RNA sequence: GCUUUACUGCAGGCUGUCGCUGAGGACUCUCACUCCGGGAGGAGGACACCGAUAGCCGGGCA
RNA sequence: ACUCGUACGGUCACUGAAUCCUGCCCAGUGCAGGUAUCUGAACACCUCGUACAAGAGGACGAAGGACCUGUCAACGGCGGG
RNA sequence: GCACGGAGGCGAAGAACCAUGGAUUUCCGAAUGAGAAUCUCUAACAAUUGCUUCGCGCAAUGAGGAACCCCGAGAACUGAAACAUCUCAGUAUCGGGAGGAACAGAAAACGCAAUGUGAUGUCGUUAGUAACCGCGAGUGAACGCGAUACAGCCCAAACC
């Protein structure tokens, strides 16, 4: 039988209607309240978080982070440029709005680690995403079978390293064959073709 | 709230709070909106209890429309800590679901008419 | 080129800045709950530094002390009432709706209870026109016909200091010393007379703007100087 | 000027450092301060 | 370095459109949003601000 | 920032104490206003095309321009016969 | 001790010297009770977090390191015999961050099209080939193959 879950996500597939439509039009008035990050003691998609490995356990945490909607917030030259140097308005970042949350969310909490994001909709001038992120230090975390991996040392900061789910998503490494030529293993080693 | 479309009095919550205690120790009842959920699907449930301090609100927002097309009659209790008390737990409960009562069957159907005129 | 002078302004260095420290207070209108059970006995009259014309210090009832914009007529020991049910009389406030139209007002708020905003300078004042239940007329100093809630607050009598424009200031020192008390960069050196990386109107054997004047409303900081949107120039036709 | 306590302890230590080097060091080494200072002709931090 | 009706572009301003954004070629409303108010509450209001894009101007700048 | 400021203000420019004065010109250029009609982009809409799409065309038309008016203590001009 | 002096001393109670381990280890310094040009003033995880006996009780972060590495920001001189796309170049430089190595990684792959291969780096080659480009100057892969080394698993949900 379908899981109380499922639920949860085919509600979330069009939060634009029913009640999410509505429950959205309230809980906005009030995030816009809050500030650029907020803890919060459950997510407000159980089934994405439960999904991408969210626990109810002693070192999870999970925070709303709101970001600025737009293009990159750019300043103008002040030296000489080539036309094609010059532009500023249509300029964009190559880090999308979720990356840049899970990053203003890992500094909000520099000893826990992120393990991943989601998002939870937006109004016409920023962006919300959940962030859940794991405390490498407690024994609750460090005895789990499922999330003790995020306890080694080569993990420590991984979301500004771009180790992150969106971070690989980001950097072009979902397709394993055509197209990826310039993305795995890194963008650096490419030399920045990517 | 938005999942919430009347308001049931105190003493009616009352009653079914005690209607589900003697529930667990005679008959059967399930704790947590998962199991809650898959016995209205099964149709293994008489009546299903549904906290309204559910924050966020997702996680019963199905349970009204998911009984009315099922015929399982349900009700709302204010606190939700109350609710898992009440099914026997050290915890919360957002939803219960009394799967076939127990010397409580008369009260449960009583509770379940008061409930259908309540609207 | 470099920026002209306008462009500097904005930055708000201290040579741009007006000398706030050594301002004394902002003649907002007291707020009071209701039933204009206020009012305060005019304890001193001083000058005020910002505004080149007179203030008075008054003590309220409530025992709160406060400077005030002063209108003309105002003097020591004299009784001032601020309210709904305040007296119609120079040197009391009130919402518009209580006073009689024909009475030329001055600190009048913008949006009830903001402060006042219009008719604060020198000898001027607005005057209240019609009345209603809707909107408050008030013809302004600029002689602008302005519509406000009934209830925004308003100072009876017109402020103190008239006539300050008449008399020349002679003496470049005079200025001076005005310039020193206001968020000012003087004195001013003419566009035309600068080199052309400075200015628009800059450069040229003899001085003169190569240019018509009459620059465009969306002309670009540091383009938009001469006359800005002119709807016309000259005394002609 | 006014000299804090920490002002006036490397002072005295540059004073210190400007003396001789010791005649017995010349004849142990069989045969010069390159640190020499005068306050006049030089300039000490600070 | 400087100039301009040199070439090519870039900021910036104006303007339409889409998103924010709701209810009943002109209209009302209130619930988002904005502003005034210490507060109650008042004003405004699906506009404005803001994100995107399109046309015009654009030696202010390269 | 201006601004503890509010048109007797403060911003942008020109001329340069007092005194006597300051003519003619709005065609070009600038600014501003108006504008039946003409022109004027994208989105949505319509037709053709494509089992879809690219694309071609249409209808509607904002600012802007055409056009009209105001303005020289606005750029400037006041000749030859 | 360098350091080849003078004086004096230590060493068979086995010194010097070397290795391993331990002791001591002022002040400033991430510098953390507050402040300060290395000092001063009156009990200290300052600040941000996790857990929490909700008490700094238990913990984390901060800064450094030759380069290497990962994630962001990103020129111009120069070449094109001028120059704007292009080039120099994702180079210089900047922000953030980890390790002893990083990153990648068990196919919604490949497409020598197959009755075929079978995670991923890297090396040799494929090749200055395909592709790009005022189709100018210039830019420039991949599959495969030969090698190196090889390794494959864990959740979400269903049912409890
Ligand atoms: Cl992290
Ligand atoms: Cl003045
Ligand atoms: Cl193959
Ligand atoms: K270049
Ligand atoms: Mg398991
Ligand atoms: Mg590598
Ligand atoms: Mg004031
Ligand atoms: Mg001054
Ligand atoms: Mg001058
Ligand atoms: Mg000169
Ligand atoms: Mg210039
Ligand atoms: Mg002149
Ligand atoms: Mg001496
Ligand atoms: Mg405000
Ligand atoms: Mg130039
Ligand atoms: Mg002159
Ligand atoms: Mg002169
Ligand atoms: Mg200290
Ligand atoms: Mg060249
Ligand atoms: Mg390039
Ligand atoms: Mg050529
Ligand atoms: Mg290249
Ligand atoms: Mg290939
Ligand atoms: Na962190
Ligand atoms: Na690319
Ligand atoms: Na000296
Ligand atoms: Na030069
Ligand atoms: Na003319
Ligand atoms: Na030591
Ligand atoms: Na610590
Ligand atoms: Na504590
Ligand atoms: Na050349
Ligand atoms: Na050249
Ligand atoms: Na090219
Ligand atoms: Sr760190
Ligand atoms: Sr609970
Ligand atoms: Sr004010
Ligand atoms: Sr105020
Ligand atoms: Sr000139
Ligand atoms: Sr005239
Ligand atoms: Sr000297
Ligand atoms: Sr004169
Ligand atoms: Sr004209
Ligand atoms: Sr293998």
């Amino acid at each position: 039988a379908r899981s109380a879950y499922s639920y949860i996500r085919d509600a979330w597939e069009n939060p634009g209607d029913g009640q999410l439509a509505e429950l959205q039009w309230q809980r906005q008035q009030e995030w816009r309240n809050e500030g650029a990050v907020e803890r919060i003691e459950r997510p407000t998609r159980l089934d994405k978080a439960r999904s991408q490995g969210y626990k109810a356990k002693q070192g999870v945490i999970v925070a709303r982070v709101s970001v600025r909607k737009g293009s990159a917030r750019k300043r103008r030259h002040k030296a000489g440029r080539r036309s094609k140097r010059q532009g500023v308005t249509r300029i964009t970042r190559r880090k999308d709005i979720q990356r840049v949350a899970e990053e203003r969310a890992s500094r909000t909490f520099p000893n826990l680690r992120v393990l991943n994001s989601y998002s939870v909709g937006q109004d016409g001038r920023q962006k919300w995403h959940e962030v859940i992120l794991i405390d490498p230090n407690h024994p609750a975390i460090q005895n789990d079978d499922d999330l003790s991996w995020i306890c080694a040392d080569d993990q420590a900061d991984r979301v500004f390293r771009g180790l992150t789910g969106a971070g690989r998503r980001n950097r072009g490494l979902s397709g394993k064959g055509k197209g990826s030529e310039k993305t795995r293993p890194s963008l650096r080693s490419n030399g920045g073709k990517a | 709230p938005v999942y919430v479309d009347f308001d049931v009095p105190a003493d009616l919550e009352d009653d079914a709070l005690e209607a589900l205690e003697v529930a667990r120790d005679t008959g059967a009842v399930k704790k947590g909106t998962n199991e809650t959920t898959k016995s209205i699907e099964r149709g293994s449930a008489e009546l299903v209890f549904v906290a309204e301090d559910v924050q966020p609100e997702e996680i019963v927002m199905h349970i009204p429309e998911l009984a009315d097309e099922k015929g399982v009659p349900f009700i709302f209790v204010e606190q939700q800590d109350d609710l898992g008390h009440a099914a026997g737990l050290e915890v919360g409960s957002a939803a219960a679901a009394v799967t076939d009562a127990g010397e409580a069957d008369a009260d449960v159907e009583d509770i379940a008419d008061k409930v259908e005129e309540l609207r | 080129g470099r920026r002209i002078q306008g462009q500097r302004r904005g930055r708000g260095t201290s040579t741009f800045r007006a000398p706030s420290h050594r301002y004394k207070a902002d003649l907002e209108h007291r707020k009071v709950e209701d039933g204009d059970v206020i009012a305060g006995t005019v304890v001193d009259i001083e000058h005020d530094p910002a505004r080149s014309a007179p203030v008075a210090a008054v003590e309220f009832e409530d025992g709160d002390r406060r400077l005030i914009l002063a209108p003309e007529g105002v003097g020591v020991g004299d009784e001032l009432q601020v309210g709904v049910s305040a007296e119609i009389a120079p040197g009391n406030t009130l919402p518009l709706a209580e006073i009689p139209e024909g009475v030329p007002v001055c600190n009048v708020e913008s949006s009830p209870g903001d402060g006042g905003k219009f008719a604060r300078a020198s000898g001027v004042n607005a005057q209240l026109l019609t009345h209603d239940r809707n909107v408050a007329v008030v013809k302004l100093p600029s002689g602008e016909m302005k519509r406000l809630d009934p209830q925004c607050r308003a100072t009876i009598g017109v402020v103190a200091g008239g006539g300050r424009t008449d008399k020349p200031f002679v003496k470049a020192g005079n200025k001076h010393h005005k310039m020193k008390a206001r968020g000012t960069k003087w004195p001013n050196v003419r566009g035309v007379a600068m080199n052309a990386v400075d200015h628009p109107f800059g450069g040229g054997g003899r001085q003169h703007p190569g240019k018509p004047k009459s620059i465009s409303r969306n002309a670009p900081p540091g383009r938009k100087v001469g006359d800005i949107a002119s709807k016309r120039t000259g005394r002609g036709g | 000027g006014k000299k804090s306590k920490a002002t006036k302890k490397r002072l005295a230590k540059l004073d210190n450092q400007n003396s001789r080097v010791p005649a017995w060091v010349m004849l142990k080494t069989d045969r010069r301060n390159h640190k020499r200072r005068h306050w006049r002709r030089n300039d000490t931090d600070e």
